[PDB]
């Protein structure tokens, strides 16, 4: 099976800064099948992005992902307190589907 | 439908003697070829037919997208047939009324996740009521050209 | 918009088996992919198999194969999830994740990752 190990494991940021996501594949995924979540606690993931670099619908500008192989980063330009929660990536061009450990964005 | 493999001797005219299980093993034959599927791919389409169909009692033509599990499959790919008269179906919907299939789909779909890209591809394309009705009495290079060109 | 509405939450003994229910509203069912995927209690996100209602069988991950069973029912536009040989091991929320569709509203392709998800079933295994 695909390992997907993200990077950091926690961050601190203040709001108003760029925080930069990493997700690093133990194979090559081609890049149209990776995406991004956001979790808060007590709730359900929260699609960001899906085709590497493609948002879902709703979505701000403020988030953008890039990759290709097996490096692929999220980038949050502008952090709102709302932004502050765990993020996770995801592989899901061959079975099974594997996710990242997860990233908590802290302040 | 991104890099699905399509070839100009994955288009076929079958005879008007052809049962579903004798569409399934034509069908399989230029991909198991190709090295796109494991050698007893058809045995594995025939199985899951019989259980699961892939009848679709779409007006005017009538579809089947017989397909096995992703396992089986090693490199995608799509092969189409056309039938010389109507060939029974079951309804992939679960309705007793069976499905006088026209043109089959064989789907070889590696990835699990993008098989339902690749239906809603086939939907659309199955919707041009144009399109289909010139499937009927297009040769096999000007259906290559015709579904080459939807692919992209 | 889509509704995925879950079943509510199961106290089970070890060694019993739990059938947990997903069902979708808002959209077309039989044409898309329903995904279920576990969370134990503070820790990741984890697959364990999806189906295409209009096609028939179910995709699995290894790990889960031989005592999970997902099944759809087209009549009632419910997705269930069956776990059988419960451990201690199994408490987890499970979620139903059904994919996205490339556009707004209901137009669109699908995209594959897990847009749209249910509240979560709380499954607790202890004797």
């Amino acid at each position: 099976e695909i390992v997907l190990t993200q990077s950091p494991g926690t961050l601190s940021l203040s709001p108003g800064e760029r925080a930069t996501l990493s997700c690093r594949a133990s194979q090559s995924v081609s890049s149209s099948y990776l995406a991004w979540y956001q979790q808060k606690p007590g709730q359900a993931p929260r699609l960001l992005i899906y085709g590497a670099s493609s948002r879902a619908t709703g979505i701000p500008d403020r988030f953008s992902g890039s990759g290709s192989g097996t490096d692929f980063t999220l980038t949050i330009s502008r952090l709102e307190p709302e932004d502050f929660a765990v993020y996770y990536c995801q592989q899901y061009g061959s079975s099974p589907s594997t996710f990242g450990q997860g990233t908590k964005v802290e302040i | 439908m991104q890099g699905i493999h399509f070839r100009r001797h994955y288009v076929r005219h079958l005879p008007k003697e052809v049962s579903q299980n004798d569409i399934i093993k034509a069908l399989a034959s230029p991909l198991i070829n190709d090295g796109m599927v494991v050698s007893d791919f058809a045995d594995h389409v025939i199985t899951r037919e019989q259980n699961f169909p892939t009848g679709l009692p779409v007006e005017p033509v009538g579809v089947a997208i017989p397909h096995t599990d992703s396992k089986y499959v090693r490199q995608n790919a799509i092969s189409v047939g056309i039938l010389a008269e109507p060939v029974n179906f079951e309804d992939a919907g679960g309705e007793p009324d069976p499905v006088p299939v026209r043109v089959v789909f064989m789907l070889a779909l590696g990835n699990w996740f993008d098989i339902t890209n690749v239906l809603w591809w086939i939907m659309d394309v199955i919707q041009d009521e144009d399109f289909m009705q010139q499937l009927l009495v297009m040769n096999d290079d000007e259906i290559y050209q015709s579904i080459y060109t939807r692919i992209s | 918009q889509v509704q995925l509405v879950q079943s509510g939450a199961e106290v089970k003994k070890p060694g019993s088996s739990v059938k947990v229910s997903c069902k979708a509203s808002g959209g077309t069912f039989s044409s898309y992919a329903i995904s279920w995927v576990r969370q134990a209690p503070g820790q990741g996100l984890e697959w364990m198999g999806g189906i295409i209602p209009i096609f028939g069988t179910a995709n699995y991950a290894q790990k889960f194969q031989g005592r999970v069973t997902i099944t759809a029912d087209k009549s009632t536009s419910t997705a269930y999830m069956e776990l059988s040989s419960l451990r201690s091991e199994d408490t987890a929320v499970y979620y139903c994740a059904r994919e996205g569709t490339t556009g707004w509203g209901w137009l669109g392709k699908p995209i594959g990752a897990f847009q749209h998800w249910g509240q979560g079933t709380l499954v607790t295994v202890s004797s």
